[PDB]
DNA sequence: AGCTCTAAAACGACGTCTA
DNA sequence: TAGACGTCGTTTTAGAGCT
RNA sequence: AUUGUACACGGCCGAAU
DNA sequence: ATTCGGCCGTGTACAAT
């Protein structure tokens, strides 16, 4: 499914000028609440402002109000769009071709977000193997766990229990836990 | 009722990503699946000196090409390509210069004049393997040895003028020379050359045709060098399965009874590892089954060989067995597959003996591969009427194998059939293609021979190279 | 396996047709008429190769060794769930998904006996646990 | 006016019906246009397992008539002579070239390869009205033009659509009542000879575990003196022969073996030390013949030779299986060899080698159906047909449905 | 390097990040408005 | 009556109640077990 | 590719039709590959 | 000694050339058979 | 019904294939083949 | 089938038809660019299947 | 220089001589 | 009785012909 | 023992009487 | 002793109808 915003909506939403006092600075992210507010559908949701689809089209910046937004050529435009429809209709467009000798892997990133409250940190990881045969998963899990506090890192107990729940994922597809496990991580 | 099936050949695969349904064919269009590094193949030779110029012709007669023994079948008889660009194996076999031992006329008359059959084998098979070192450690360096034999030799070693088997008992003795070997009579390469038959002193021994005598021994040869001639072409997306074929051999007074494992799984990438090994401990019996502490350490063995090469457990196990699979070792398996984390495991007896048959109108027997499920116990053509070879191969009638799968078993019957069908074609000891049995049941037992005269304890090569 | 080969079987069973039940009343118990002129849905049902998930014979044991039927349901919902997980997320994402629960399973669950000696029915509680409505609940989340 | 004479239909109508004979029998058939040269169609080979087409063309002319006789017709072969400018030009072809003669009376089509000459006459063919015959049982023989059999490495899908196999399995009808008892004697061989001297001797009778059982009630047409006969009491089969107990199999079996000895011991004998049912010899030297349905075919299931001399009893290895709680019965061709056809021969080594080593799967499926009749009718109602001193046998056998396959074997194509 | 051409969300193979540590913050994006507990698809379909 | 031929669960026409109301029978046996305040699917094939 | 036993039996259906009409006296002509 | 003149060839080029013809134009051509 | 129709245009637009933006560097900014032999998912995109 | 058509040879002089077989498949394209394609040379990926 | 039959090729079986 | 040779039917275009 | 099948012979084992 | 199950080992005939 394709969103189309409008320009005036696109104004009020983004750029917020119709703007009212900032309160804290944390104002809602509205592609961030659609996503997560909409996950229980079963069909992916793709945005796209006009300015991509019609070369016509000016949005101004949020606080450059005299200035549009520049974006790449239609071509390129249309390039990674449709590639992005493709990929959340349900098919995996590439994949790394695979070394004949090369360990089973499984590569699991771990990554950090700013609580909506804007003090407290969680983890959120994702998840990369390809299963039996030509195809590429690529998972998106939060752990399940109660360590809340502001450190940028995970606890002894917390990776544990990461770990065991990415392994279960592989195991799921390929009935065998990976030869390799390659944990990329945006802390020390 | 009983529903049938019939199962296309499996395919194969033979380097560069060729495929096709018939090892000899499909090494000649593409080669064997791992090319061999170089371009010749330097075999040494041990015999009198007739024996050893008169096999060393017929590497050379090998690669002007052998005529077709019977024009009618050439799928099933073929032509030999030769050293062409349609050579089966892309190498020449040379016997290098310095590469050759001679056994005299004094030793061969020496063995000749022992009285007793089991003194004379015993006294040649320590005067060949002092030959082998001989040959080993010189600067000639041979990938494979062939002992060809002299008729005198043979006469006396196989005929009268239990008891010992002389091929048995030499490759056990040599099973700690790095260099394989393998025995060749003087029928395989003179057809002008006949040797008596033991019980029947008037008969002759009956040979296949020169070309079809060539495309087996090089094949073996090939192998024993080695390299893999050819592999199952792995499917899309199949589970990583570990075959493991469990079978018993008499023990050496001829009362006690081992345990002979053989192991084949597919290597990372383009190989497939063939292993034979024994039960590291043996509790002494007749039983043609094994007990529950046994039959985890066999399967422990199992995962570690196939973790060594994949660094990762097997995510399906295979177990064949010549025997019915009994309570005691179907516990004992599983409790060494849950300390491993074994999600899937098979437990099937490989019976030959089953009296079910199937027959159709014709003068012909059904089709190889033809399979029917009976109460989830399957009988499995796996001989049969070859559409690909024109007829079927054999004698009166093929005797179907009923796949008798244990209660613990995760796939169903036509899944193992299938399998099992497969495992047949990777028999590297011949390049005909309709097996009877599954590779890992068949090199289980090939390994019982030689592992018959080596003594319980004594470490050897878990290669397969050294018993086929 | 067993449950997987044998329902793909029953799905191109019900392709050839199957005859009615009883042919004295042909209209409560119809035949079903297969594929051809009288396709009732106009479509193929086919299971194609892997879109299918097998539980291993380890999995159903653990889901059978667990004491109280309560804590077995939750058990098994979760390790359902994750095979539910990976077979939406495979390249061949069915349209639906058939769980064709094996016969120990359905036993431990819904029969709530075990094999050994049985807990949760010497404790029964309040209530019990619901296997299909928990599974159900559990996998809303899942597209299919 | 235009016309279109009945010539041009009919033989449009002859390409159109071997255009309908070839595309039931699995293949696909390609009408040439107007610029057609000597070929009226060009076949392609399809796999019929799945759907995919091989890719091997031949080409296909097709020569109809609405009625006559073709040369030197004699219902059973003619012949037909083909024109030297056809076959010259067929000859010039890089595939092979069939003609499909097609007659409209009988609605009956031949084929024949153009380069099967005969007896060195080039443009001269001789059909075969039993083996020539255009139709999906020919699917095999026309594929196997498509390739040089002398090059290596060629080979052809079997093309037919399928055959069907006998099983070896014989149903058993067990009677749904079975007679048990505990009796007093310890074991089976104590009771033997005490049976001799009471009498009445049937011999349907198991015992094993000091508990006795039978299909046959013994309290009449058997002794009574082995068994304590208050405590015989009658009780269905299905509670100990389809009963998962281990023993409850062993004499199940035992019983079934014993009871099927009565029932064809009119024609069968079984020896002891070798557990095989051979064909009992009436007449020293005399041989025998037994005749069996498929239609009407006679065996020679004692034979004899000259010199010393042998008798070749056929013979089988009767076992049971039990089957999805089904009891069947299994069929194990075998031969006996005998001198005077009731003592065992001494050195069978030979003739059972040289006998067994000759046939095939036609004479051993033949054996198998031969024995398949023989237990069916050995069991049947009326056999005895006296109501008194022969009752109705037991053990009720009937014949498997034919086992369905979907490959066939290319028989027909293997003729050297 | 190589992880950082499977990212799915452009065409250009030139990216700077590997496509598990840029998908773990991707997913983090979403997943601020998520209560936790709540059980929610592992499709990257979803957040990309 | 019409109601009562929209169950799609079965193809037995005569059925004793209306759609409406065995639909929303059926939806409460599997959100016994949803926690509140939890957005979940509308669509009955979920449910059914 | 493949080609499906319902595609070769409408070809079937449509020779067979064609062969009926031939001998009631009629001419038929089949057409293209466009339906 | 079989032959095909140039005008059965010709005839046949025309008649390909007027079904292409057609096809350019959008429309549907069919082909009659030997019984034309 | 503005952005709907328009971009809905634009899908058909692709179809059609759009010219590179800048033929000087071809590679960094190729032109969209289209629904030829070229059509980089071999599929159409339509709105039903 | 794999094939689109089947051409057949013929003299060019004496019209007899040689009877030599050439099959034939024929992939039709509306404005397209074959996969890199300059003035004097081009390209095109032949399907799996079709080999 | 127009018509019109007339040659020349092919395929489709079917009497008719021609032995 | 077999067996080309023939007549009959059509398309297909192109020539020698009477005009 | 190039290669295996079929057959023949022989030895032995597991469960209960 | 039996009745049921099975297994492993050494020889010949033959190259496949
Ligand atoms: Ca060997
Ligand atoms: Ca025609
Ligand atoms: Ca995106
Ligand atoms: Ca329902």
């Amino acid at each position: 499914i394709v969103l189309a915003l409008p320009i005036p909506l696109i104004e009020k939403l983004v750029n917020a000028k119709s703007d009212d006092d900032v309160d804290g600075g944390d104002m809602l992210n509205f592609r961030d609440l659609l996503k997560a507010k909409t996950l229980h559908l079963p069909v992916p949701t793709q945005i796209v402002w006009p300015d991509t689809w019609d070369d016509a089209a000016k949005i101004p910046r949020k606080i450059k109000r005299d200035s549009n937004r520049q974006t790449q050529v239609k071509a390129t435009r249309a390039w990674n769009l449709l590639n992005a429809l493709f990929y959340k209709a349900g098919k995996v467009p590439w994949r790394l071709l695979p070394d004949q000798a090369e360990y089973r892997t499984s590569f699991l990133g771990i990554g950090f977000y700013r609580d909506l409250d804007g003090q407290q940190l969680w983890t959120s990881t994702a998840q990369m193997f390809d299963e039996r045969g030509r195809g590429l998963i690529l998972r998106g899990a939060r752990a399940q766990t109660e360590t809340r506090g502001r450190h940028p890192y995970l606890t002894a107990k917390d990776a544990e229990d990461l770990v065991v729940q990415s392994i279960a994922a592989y195991k799921a597809h390929h009935r065998h836990v990976p030869a390799r496990l390659v944990v990329l991580k945006t802390s020390r | 009722t009983f529903k049938a099936h019939v199962f296309d050949e499996p395919m194969l695969e033979f380097g560069d990503g060729g495929q096709h349904c018939d090892p000899r064919q499909g090494l000649r269009e593409h080669g064997p699946l791992q090319p061999r590094s170089g371009d010749v193949i330097r075999v040494g030779v041990i015999g009198t000196d007739d024996t050893v110029a008169g096999f060393t012709e017929f590497l050379a007669e090998t690669g002007r090409g052998i005529e077709s023994g019977n024009k009618q079948l050439i799928n099933l008889n073929p032509d030999f390509p030769g050293l062409g660009n349609q050579n089966p194996f892309r190498c020449k076999f040379e016997v290098p210069d310095g590469a050759t031992v001679t056994i005299s006329r004094r030793q061969v008359n020496d063995i000749t004049g022992i009285g007793r059959h089991d003194e004379a084998v015993r006294h040649a098979v320590e005067l060949i393997s002092s030959q082998l070192s001989a040959l080993v450690e010189g600067s000639a360096k041979p990938d494979v040895i062939v002992l060809a034999l002299p008729i005198p030799l043979i006469e006396k070693l196989v005929n009268a003028k239990d008891m010992l088997n002389f091929r048995d008992l030499l490759k056990a003795k040599t099973l700690h020379l790095p260099v394989p070997t393998q025995i060749v009579w003087p029928d395989t390469w003179d057809d002008a050359a006949k040797i008596p038959r033991k019980i029947k002193r008037d008969s002759n021994r009956q040979t296949q045709v020169k070309a079809t005598r060539a495309w087996n021994l090089l094949n073996a040869l090939f192998y024993k060098a080695g390299k893999v001639p050819w592999r199952l072409l792995p499917d899309q997306a199949e589970y990583r399965t570990s075959f493991l074929g469990i079978g018993f051999y008499r023990d050496l007074d001829g009362q006690q009874l081992w345990t002979s494992t053989a192991q084949m799984f597919d290597e990372r990438g383009r190989g497939l590892i063939l292993r034979g090994a024994r039960a590291q401990t043996e509790t002494r019996g007749r039983h043609p089954y094994l007990t529950a502490k046994d039959a985890e350490d066999l399967v422990v063995q199992s995962i570690a060989a196939y973790k060594a090469h994949h660094r990762h457990v097997p995510a399906r196990l295979v177990v064949l067995k010549t025997s019915r699979f009994r309570s005691e070792e179907a516990e004992g398996i599983d409790a060494a597959l849950g300390k491993s984390g074994i999600e899937m495991s098979d437990l099937v007896w490989v019976q030959e003996s089953s009296p079910i048959a199937i027959f159709r109108d014709g003068n012909y027997p059904v089709l190889r591969g033809t399979f029917v499920d009976l109460d989830g116990k399957g009988l499995l053509y796996t001989r049969g009427s070859v559409p690909f070879y024109g007829t079927f191969p054999g004698l009166r009638v093929p005797r179907p194998l009923l796949l008798v799968p244990h209660e613990n078993s995760d796939s169903t019957i036509l899944t193992l059939a299938k399998d099992v069908l497969a495992l047949t074609k990777v028999n590297w000891n011949t390049t005909q293609f309709d097996q009877k049995l599954p590779a890992p049941i068949k090199a289980a037992r090939e390994v019982g021979r030689i592992l018959k005269h080596v003594e319980f304890g004594t470490a050897v090569s878990s290669d397969f190279r050294r018993y086929t | 396996d067993d449950t997987v080969a044998g329902f793909t079987e029953f799905l191109a069973e019900t392709g050839r047709g199957i005859e009615s039940g009883n042919k004295q009343l042909i209209n409560l118990n119809p035949d079903f008429p297969g594929l051809g002129n009288q396709n009732p849905f106009r479509c193929k049902f086919e299971v194609p190769d892997g879109a299918t998930v097998t539980i291993s014979r380890r999995q159903v044991n653990d889901i059978t060794g667990i004491g109280r039927h309560d804590e077995a349901v939750r058990h098994a919902v979760e390790l359902i769930s994750s095979q539910l997980s990976a077979l939406v997320e495979g390249s061949a994402k069915p349209d639906v998904i058939v769980l064709a629960l094996p016969i120990p399973l359905i036993e431990k669950l819904v029969n709530a006996k075990s094999e050994g000696e049985d807990s949760d029915d010497d404790v029964d509680g309040g209530d019990m646990l619901n296997f299909r409505d928990l599974l159900k609940a559990k996998t809303l989340h899942l597209p299919v | 006016s235009k016309r279109i004479t009945d010539s041009q239909v009919l033989g449009e109508l002859g390409e159109t019906a071997i255009k309908k004979i070839v595309l039931e029998t699995g293949f696909l058939y390609e009408q040439r246009g107007r610029l057609e040269a000597g070929t009226d169609g060009i076949i392609e080979l399809r796999d019929p397992k799945s759907g995919a087409p091989l890719g091997k063309l031949l080409g296909v002319q097709v020569k109809s008539t609405e009625s006559g006789q073709y040369v030197r017709e004699n219902d059973n072969s003619f012949e037909y002579l083909l024109k030297p400018d056809d076959l010259k030009y067929w000859r010039t072809s890089n595939i092979p070239v069939i003609i499909v003669l097609w007659r409209k009376s009988d609605e009956t089509a031949y084929w024949k390869d153009v380069s099967d000459c005969v007896r060195g006459e080039e443009r001269r063919l001789k059909f075969d009205k039993g083996t020539d015959v255009f139709d999906p049982r020919s699917a095999d023989r026309i594929g196997a033009l498509t390739i040089d059999r002398r090059t290596p490495g060629v080979f052809l899908p079997p093309l037919n659509k399928g055959e069907d196999a006998i099983i070896n399995l014989l149903r058993i009808r067990l009677p749904d009542e079975i007679f048990i008892s505990t009796s007093p004697f310890g074991s089976g061989r104590d009771a033997v000879p005490e049976l001799v001297k009471h009498g009445n001797v049937r011999f349907d009778w198991v015992i094993r575990k000091r508990r006795f059982v039978s299909f046959f009630d013994p309290r009449e047409y058997g002794t009574r003196a082995i068994v304590d006969l208050d405590q015989v009491e009658a009780v269905d089969t299905k509670l100990i022969a389809f009963n998962d107990e281990q023993d409850d199999l062993n004499d199940t079996m035992d019983l079934l073996r014993r009871t099927v000895e009565r029932q064809t011991a009119t024609q069968l004998s079984f020896l002891r030390k070798d557990r095989l049912f051979h064909f009992k010899a009436v007449g020293v030297g005399k041989s025998r013949s037994y005749r069996y349905m498929s239609k009407v075919v006679s065996a020679y299931s004692s034979k004899k030779k000259d010199g010393w001399g042998y008798v070749r009893h056929h013979a089988a290895r009767l076992r049971f299986e039990r089957l999805a709680d089904e009891w069947f019965l299994v069929i194990d061709p075998d031969f006996h060899f005998t001198t005077d056809g009731f003592q065992p021969h001494r050195y069978p080594e030979a003739l059972l080698a040289g006998k067994k080593r000759l046939e095939r799967n036609a004479a051993v499926r033949g054996q198998v159906t031969m024995w398949q009749h023989l237990l069916v009718e050995s069991g049947k109602h009326e056999v005895g047909l006296f109501d008194a001193d022969k009752p109705a046998p037991l053990l009720q056998f009937e014949r498997l449905p034919v086992i369905q396959l979907s490959q066939a074997v290319p028989e027909s194509s293997w003729n050297r």
